[PDB]
């Protein structure tokens, strides 16, 4: 899915968007491609854990340092957890096995700082109408935190201004998430015709930078 | 930060 996204993006960063005679930029928006899924907050305890996050549908999850992931279900028992190669395995609070009781408990305990700490990001947004994702892999930058999930989707939330980018390969589409909390969902086609603001096309283009380095990756 | 948006 990277491929599409990174070739989506390198064809609008090549219309210089910004450029228009007449930039018709809400021409371009598509109500109907509004993701599913998007991280709705993440704790980066990295020097000891590992990656914790929630999702929009309020599930939780932990990539762990050893590239392992545990995923709790937003119905706060169901758990799925996936090994460095990607076996997946379904268990519960409730009937799980010994040798994930750290691992359970490093998930509560990010779970419990996230809703004691941290705003849920689009807690406005309905999100569309889905198989549960994990996060597949991320890192951060100096502005801004970059999370790849395993549905294909990228999230790139930038620290300064707290706008946020949700791009999805499957829609051809971008979201925007502006300063005032105002979110925007794109045809990445559309965006190419009839062009952007300067502020949003900076952040594509540094989007095109991530999405290469998250392929470079794998 | 170590952490998203607080409230």
């Amino acid at each position: 899915h990277l491929s599409d996204m990174l070739q989506q993006l390198h064809s609008v960063n090549a219309s210089k968007p910004s450029e228009r005679g007449l930039v018709r930029q809400e021409e371009a928006e598509d109500p109907a491609c509004i993701p599913i899924f998007w991280v709705s907050k993440w704790v980066d305890y990295s020097d000891k854990y590992g990656l914790g996050y929630q999702l929009c549908d309020n599930s939780v999850g932990v990539l762990f340092n050893d590239s392992t992931r545990l995923i709790l279900y937003n119905d706060g028992d169901s758990l799925q957890y996936i090994e460095r190669d990607g076996t997946e395995s379904y268990l519960t609070v409730s009937s799980h096995p010994n040798s994930l009781m750290k691992k359970i408990t490093l998930l509560k305990y990010f779970r419990n700082y996230m809703s004691e700490h941290l705003l849920k990001a689009g807690a406005n947004i309905t999100p569309r109408e889905a198989r549960l994702p994990y996060l597949r892999t991320w890192f951060r930058t100096r502005s801004a935190i970059i999370l790849h999930l395993s549905n294909g989707s990228v999230q790139i939330n930038f620290f300064q201004d707290h706008t946020k980018l949700i791009l999805c390969p499957l829609m051809a589409a971008v979201t925007y998430i502006d300063e005032k909390r105002d979110f925007r969902t794109y045809r990445l086609s559309l965006l190419e015709e009839y062009g952007c603001c300067k502020e949003l096309a900076s952040r594509l283009r540094y989007a095109r930078t991530m999405v290469d380095k998250l392929l470079s990756s794998r | 930060p170590i952490s998203s948006t607080p409230l």
